[PDB]
DNA sequence: CCCAGCTCCCTGCTGGCTCCGAGTGGGTTCTGCCGCT
RNA sequence: AGGGAACCCACU
DNA sequence: AGCGGCCCTTGTGTTCAGGAGCCAGCAGGGAGCTGGG
């Protein structure tokens, strides 16, 4: 539309989701909250204005049990049933997303964390502060 | 290297001949203009006997016929005589036209 | 040559250098830079050969 | 996309009615005053242009004249009068909107007014 | 937005008169020579003031062989062309006997329109233009070689000739950027004569299908 | 790096990267990562000393081996992306010191270079007097040899 | 092509209650001497302003000015936008939107993402960028005949473009419509038709053959061409 | 006549063309077999030239027949060829040049 | 005038966004899942810097001095401390065409100065 | 004697399908099995 | 009376 | 002793050649028409 938005890819869930849902469905729901997740510092306002199209994209959706029902619904096989929604959609953050920061719970701190580094990652990347990464650089394999 | 260095021994100019031999940076830096090479040769083979086998298939059937005129096997004339000027190939020269000049 | 492509980087570094029409400052220096050395090699091999 | 560039255009034409009202209020346009000394004060050639903008925009153009004059010392009058009409008529001739037509006085003024510094 | 229509004006007419001469029609060498200056001053020069309007340009020619095959070349004003124009021109060519027109359109014409065209064919012969396409001639650019349309009787002579069916010859579309500008229709043979490198010069024949 | 250095709580295999420029700092532990020994420089001047070359010059004797070096902080082992924050000289030539420096500022040094060849391309005598593609060649003709 | 994005420094909106004073000194000083007698209507004025600043240099090397943009946008968007503009002379080209009475700054801030954008002052569409260089080679010098009857090559200046827009460029003035050609085949078949394809595709055929200096005789370029011309259309070969 | 067609055909100066029979080449075996003395005066007769190239001309056919496409067609498709003849076996170039018997 | 960062509620800590004052003709920046309501001081709600005339002196961080494979010079001392060494380098930053420009740092300790020639 | 459906036709987009150099020499493993009818 | 498939390496 | 049933591990689940270009079908829109007012 006008901006850019930013939308995660998670898995078992077939269509994107606008990450600020997923921060909500983390259990943060202030905005200055999520921010200050993914941009460390305030003083950069170049930064804040390529995030507000996303803060837009996912308005109406301002709790935890919304987006976490948001996110159940776009499942592969959601239930109708708005409990076992929420119940999946909880079972997929806390066990399907980013695994190696933890699958236990009381793990969304460090999750949202991380999501926040992979936005600002994105960010930095779209303001051409830094380089792309070489898919054939021997530093990224194994 | 350093970092930002644009200088020739930096950037992969090798200063040496083949009977001096290259030093180590330059040796790299010669592989991986060769490696360029041998790729070119593995992947534009097939590439290049695509594009042989569609020619052929396109134009297998044309022929010159008895009265001279080139058609396909549907008959269809292609060309009124060959070449337009009706000859082979393999008996012409390169000659100079002395008047246009 | 060596010499020559100093010369064009410490004048790339001043912001002495001008891009051609066409052509981003980079691809300016990049060309002056495979020209100098496309010389070189040019001249060394006439000299080998000579 | 040039069927976007389409759809773009009739979005624009929908927030242009919400914006417009239902029935355009037409101002008649006003007659000049027989007293008026700017040619073809009756043409409506250029559309929302009043009568009244181009007299006051030959105002400027004669305070402009006469800058111009006592900066160079200048001797007629008459020319004063008929310049500045004849400099008004030939900006109404060429330009086609009423911001045009007052950007190309006032360029025409900066004009004057900087030939007059030049003496 | 007044020279540059005035010029453009001048253009569509200067092709124009060049179809109709490359079609057989009477056109005197005034009027392909025609300056700029000289069209400023038989027309109009402020299409904005509707001086000329497009309805003053409208042409009406007559062929060489016989006077009474005539066509006109009409310029709508409106740059789309719909229904209700069409069955004006052709009420108006119904009336003066003319059986074949030219439509130069600015933007172009209503799908309706077109299928109008098509369905009055076979007694009257009406083709469209956009003005783009008139703004330069296809024959003179350098790699449109000289088609040339044959006559039946010329046709005949070739398929004896060769001892060919029609549906062997080679093929032109009546689509065609050249065919269009000749106006040929389907079942006529176009003959073009280009020079060869190996030859000279080589006579090759399309169908128009 | 003192630390790994000393083996005593970070073995020799993990690797740490700062990257000054971003303000992070990246240590892996994990399996997979390509790695190799390279020299420890310290202001200009190879940690390794004369002392170390007698010691291994009769390690069939006194069993000084080259865990030994490592041990004691001479040698490490770098990975890539450790690589792409070093200063490596090619020979300890490159310490002396020069006119102009180029660098002045190494932390490594080549054991040496011929250690970029594999097992195939090291039997090629003079490989740096040939057109590259022929030492391809022959890096595949040498296991089609008969002995 | 040129959008008005080629030619932009910056662009922001202010909110601007009464126009008579304004947020920026130089602005305002340079309004009012514009608002001198009412020229509008006060109550079909919008408080939300647009302020776009250009760059000299851009603007002159495509030798825009600032009447040629107001004109575009008047063009574009007509009456109901009120675009005014200092005098280029000034420091700095600056010109000022507004809208004559969606909330109107995101309005005003949807016309500004198109009008950067769609927005074409100059140039043709699909035509990015354009090359202007004199040949050195004789195959796209000017070839004449001397009155004595010689050939002679003239250099000339020739331009070379990213797209094509055959259609439009030939009908361009000074533009030779005679020789101007394309590299796309379709759009030669599309403008030109058959027969100039058939000429066009062994042109190109010869042009990819012969590049490494290599030749292939003349018969068997033509016999593919007219292979691929034949049938009244552009047979591919797939 | 036939200069101004080939400053059509080649409107570059490009002379160098793809032809079957090198005329050049020919006269000089000519020459050989014949040994032709180039300093003295021919018993050529230049009428003869002209006459010889016409009955030539005549007896190079690419596409045969009486019929008036016959003929314009045989005229195109040997026309480069026919001018080069023409050029090389000029009275004025035999005489002067090449000096056949 | 640069631009122009995002205002949070006092209340819920949500981003605020202009509104008008339609009757008193002033800006108002407005919650809009709660009820706050703000008066602004810019008045400039939006910028968009085409030319991206951008200071890379602000996004150099002194660190980079530390860094062991940066050229090092002796002929550009620092004015804010006259210590003889510093580093340089280039932008290599998207949005930078004619980024051959050089950037230094002072390698001084506790100085970490950046500057431009 | 205008208007709102209604129909018919043309565009533009998205999803789906086929194709991907010529020969040649060696090697190895795998071509089913188990519950209870 | 004599199989086949799959995969891997290699040669020009 | 031999038919059933497939084991795909997430009954829900990673890439079965991935990518490069044409054909079919659908949605969307607008021209033109016509039975009510
Ligand atoms: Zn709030
Ligand atoms: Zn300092």
């Amino acid at each position: 539309a006008i901006g850019q938005r930013i939308v995660a890819t998670l898995p078992y869930i077939k269509q994107e989701v606008p990450i600020i849902i997923v921060f909500r469905a983390l259990g943060f729901v202030s905005d200055r909250d999520i921010l200050e997740h993914i941009i460390y510092d305030f003083e950069d306002p170049e930064m804040m204005e390529m995030v507000k199209p996303s803060l837009d994209e996912a308005f109406v959706i301002q709790e935890q049990n919304v987006a976490l029902n948001f996110i159940g619904s776009r499942g592969a096989k959601p239930g109708v049933t708005k409990e076992k929604r929420i119940k999946y959609a909880k079972e997929v953050l806390q066990k399907e997303m980013l695994p190696h920061v933890g699958v236990s719970d009381f793990c969304e701190t460090k999750k949202a964390y991380f999501l926040g580094y992979m936005v600002h990652r994105l960010l930095l990347a779209a303001l051409g502060r830094r380089e792309l990464d070489d898919r054939d650089h021997y530093g990224n394999k194994r | 290297f350093i970092k930002d260095d644009y200088g020739p021994e930096s950037r992969g100019f090798v200063e040496n001949s083949y009977l001096a031999g290259l030093t180590p940076t330059e040796f790299f830096f010669h592989a991986m203009g060769g490696r360029e090479g041998l790729i070119d040769t593995a992947v534009k083979t097939a590439e290049t006997g695509y594009i042989q086998r569609r020619l052929i298939k396109s134009m297998e059937s044309v022929m010159v016929k008895y009265d001279a005129t080139v058609r396909n096997s549907i008959n269809q004339v292609v060309q009124l005589r060959y070449g337009e000027d009706g000859l082979a190939g393999e008996s012409v020269e390169f000659q100079n036209l002395a008047t246009l000049k | 040559a060596k010499q020559d492509v100093i010369e064009v980087i410490e004048k790339a570094h001043n912001n002495e250098l001008e891009p051609t029409p066409g052509n981003t400052l980079r691809q300016t220096f990049e060309n002056q830079v495979n020209r100098i050395l496309n010389d070189a090699r040019d001249k060394t091999g006439s000299s080998a050969q000579k | 996309d040039e069927a976007h560039k389409r759809e773009w255009n009739l979005f624009y034409q929908k927030q242009m009615q919400l914006r417009k009202g239902k029935d355009p209020k037409i101002e008649e346009f006003v007659p000049p005053d027989e007293n008026c000394p700017l040619k073809e004060a009756s043409s409506r050639r250029i559309p929302r242009l009043t009568v009244k903008a181009r007299e006051h925009c030959l105002r400027l153009l004669e305070e402009a004249l006469s800058s111009n004059r006592q900066s160079t010392r200048t001797a007629d009058e008459a020319d004063l009068r008929a310049k500045a009409v004849e400099l008004e008529h030939e900006t109404f001739r060429n330009a086609k909107v009423a911001n045009l037509y007052k950007a190309s006085v006032l360029k025409k003024v900066a004009d004057i007014h900087r030939a007059s510094k030049d003496g | 937005d007044d020279e540059e229509e005035t010029y453009r004006l001048w253009k569509i007419r200067k092709t124009i008169m060049q179809l109709c001469h490359d079609r057989g029609y009477l056109v005197t060498q005034d009027e392909l020579d025609q300056t700029l200056e000289e069209f400023k001053a038989q027309f109009g020069d402020k299409p904005s003031e509707g001086r000329p309007r497009r309805t003053d340009l409208t042409v009406l020619v007559a062929h060489n062989d016989d006077p009474t095959d005539q066509m006109f070349v009409f310029f709508p004003e409106e740059p789309k062309v719909g229904i209700k124009t069409i069955k004006v021109y052709c009420q108006r060519m119904q009336e003066e006997n003319i059986t074949r027109a030219l439509i130069v359109v600015q933007q172009g014409m209503t799908p309706s329109a077109k299928q109008s065209l098509v369905d009055m064919a076979p007694k009257y012969i009406l083709e469209q233009f956009l003005q783009q396409e008139l703004l330069i001639n296809i024959t003179e650019h350098e790699l449109v070689p000289e088609h040339v349309v044959m006559t039946k009787e010329e046709v005949t002579e070739l398929l004896a000739r060769y001892k060919l069916r029609e549906n062997q010859l080679p093929r032109i579309q009546a689509g065609d950027p050249v065919a269009r500008y000749f106006g040929i229709k389907r079942g006529q043979v176009v003959k073009i004569i280009r020079p060869s490198e190996t030859a000279g010069r080589y006579i090759t024949y399309r169908l128009v299908q | 790096r003192k630390l790994r250095r000393q083996m005593d709580i970070i073995v020799s295999e993990v690797s740490m990267i700062r990257d000054i420029r971003e303000r992070e700092i990246r240590i892996y532990t994990d399996a997979g990562r390509i790695c190799r020994p390279l020299l420890i420089v310290e202001k200009q001047k190879l940690l390794l000393k004369k002392r170390h070359i007698d010691q291994l010059k009769e390690r069939e004797y006194n069993n000084y081996s080259w865990q030994d070096l490592v041990a004691s902080g001479v040698v490490e082992y770098i990975d890539t992306l450790e690589e792409e924050t070093v200063m490596l000289a090619m020979t300890p030539d490159d310490l002396q010191e020069k006119e102009v420096a180029y660098c002045s500022t190494y932390t490594h040094c080549e054991i040496h270079p011929s250690m970029i060849l594999g097992v195939c391309a090291s039997i090629i005598p003079f490989p740096d007097h040939n057109q590259s593609p022929r030492n391809t060649y022959q890096s595949a003709m040498g296991k089609q040899a008969m002995g | 092509h040129t959008t008005l994005r080629k030619v932009t420094a910056n662009t922001a909106i202010y909110y601007d209650p009464n126009p008579q004073s304004t947020v920026v000194a130089e602005d305002q000083e340079w309004v009012n001497v514009y608002y001198e007698m009412p020229d509008f209507d006060v109550a079909r004025i919008s408080p939300w302003l647009l302020r776009v600043e250009l760059d000299r240099k851009h603007m002159t090397d495509r030798k825009l000015t600032m009447e040629q943009i107001a004109e575009k946008i008047n063009a574009g968007f007509g009456d109901d936008l009120n675009c005014i503009f200092n005098d280029d002379n000034a420091e700095k080209l600056v010109l000022r939107i507004r809208i004559m009475n969606m909330d109107d700054d995101v309005f005003l801030r949807c016309i500004e993402s198109n009008m950067l954008t769609d927005m074409t002052l100059q140039g043709i569409e699909q035509i990015s960028k354009v090359y202007m260089h004199l040949p050195q080679t004789d195959n796209k010098k000017k070839i004449i005949i001397t009155e004595d009857g010689e050939f002679k090559a003239l250099q000339e200046w020739i331009l070379e473009t990213d797209g094509v827009s055959l259609m439009r460029v030939l009908s361009e003035k000074d533009v030779d419509p005679v020789r101007t050609t394309s590299n796309d085949i379709v759009e030669i078949f599309t403008v030109l038709g058959i027969e100039a394809v058939r000429k066009a595709l062994e042109r190109e055929l010869y042009h990819v053959i012969s590049f490494d200096g290599s030749y292939v005789n003349y018969r068997h370029l033509a016999l593919l061409c007219d292979t691929m011309t034949c049938r009244g259309h552009l047979m591919a070969i797939t | 006549e036939d200069r101004e067609v080939l400053r059509v055909i080649f409107p570059t100066g490009d002379s160098k063309v793809v032809l079957p029979c090198n005329l050049l080449r020919m006269i000089w075996n000519a020459q050989k077999i014949f040994h032709i003395n180039p300093r003295l005066p021919s018993d050529l007769h230049p009428i003869k030239v002209v006459e010889g190239v016409k009955e030539l001309s005549k007896k190079l056919v690419i596409v045969n027949g009486d019929d008036p496409l016959s003929r314009q067609a045989q005229e195109n498709a040997t026309l480069l060829f026919n001018i080069h003849l023409r050029s090389t076996l000029c009275s004025r170039r035999m005489a002067e040049e090449f000096r056949l018997s | 005038p640069g631009f122009v960062g995002i205002r949070f509620c006092q209340e819920c800590n949500n981003m605020l966004y202009p509104k008008e004052d339609k009757e008193n003709r002033i800006l108002l920046y407005a919650c809009r899942n709660c009820d706050y309501q703000q008066e602004a001081d810019n008045s400039c709600i939006y910028v968009n810097k085409i030319t991206h005339e951008v200071d890379e002196l602000t996004q150099i961080i002194a660190d980079v001095s530390q860094d062991p494979t940066l050229p090092r010079t002796e002929d550009h001392p620092c004015q804010k401390c006259g210590h003889k060494e510093a580093v340089f380098f280039q932008s290599h930053s998207a949005r930078a065409e004619d980024a051959m420009r050089l950037y230094y740092v002072c390698t001084a300790p506790h100085c970490g100065h950046r500057w431009t020639e």
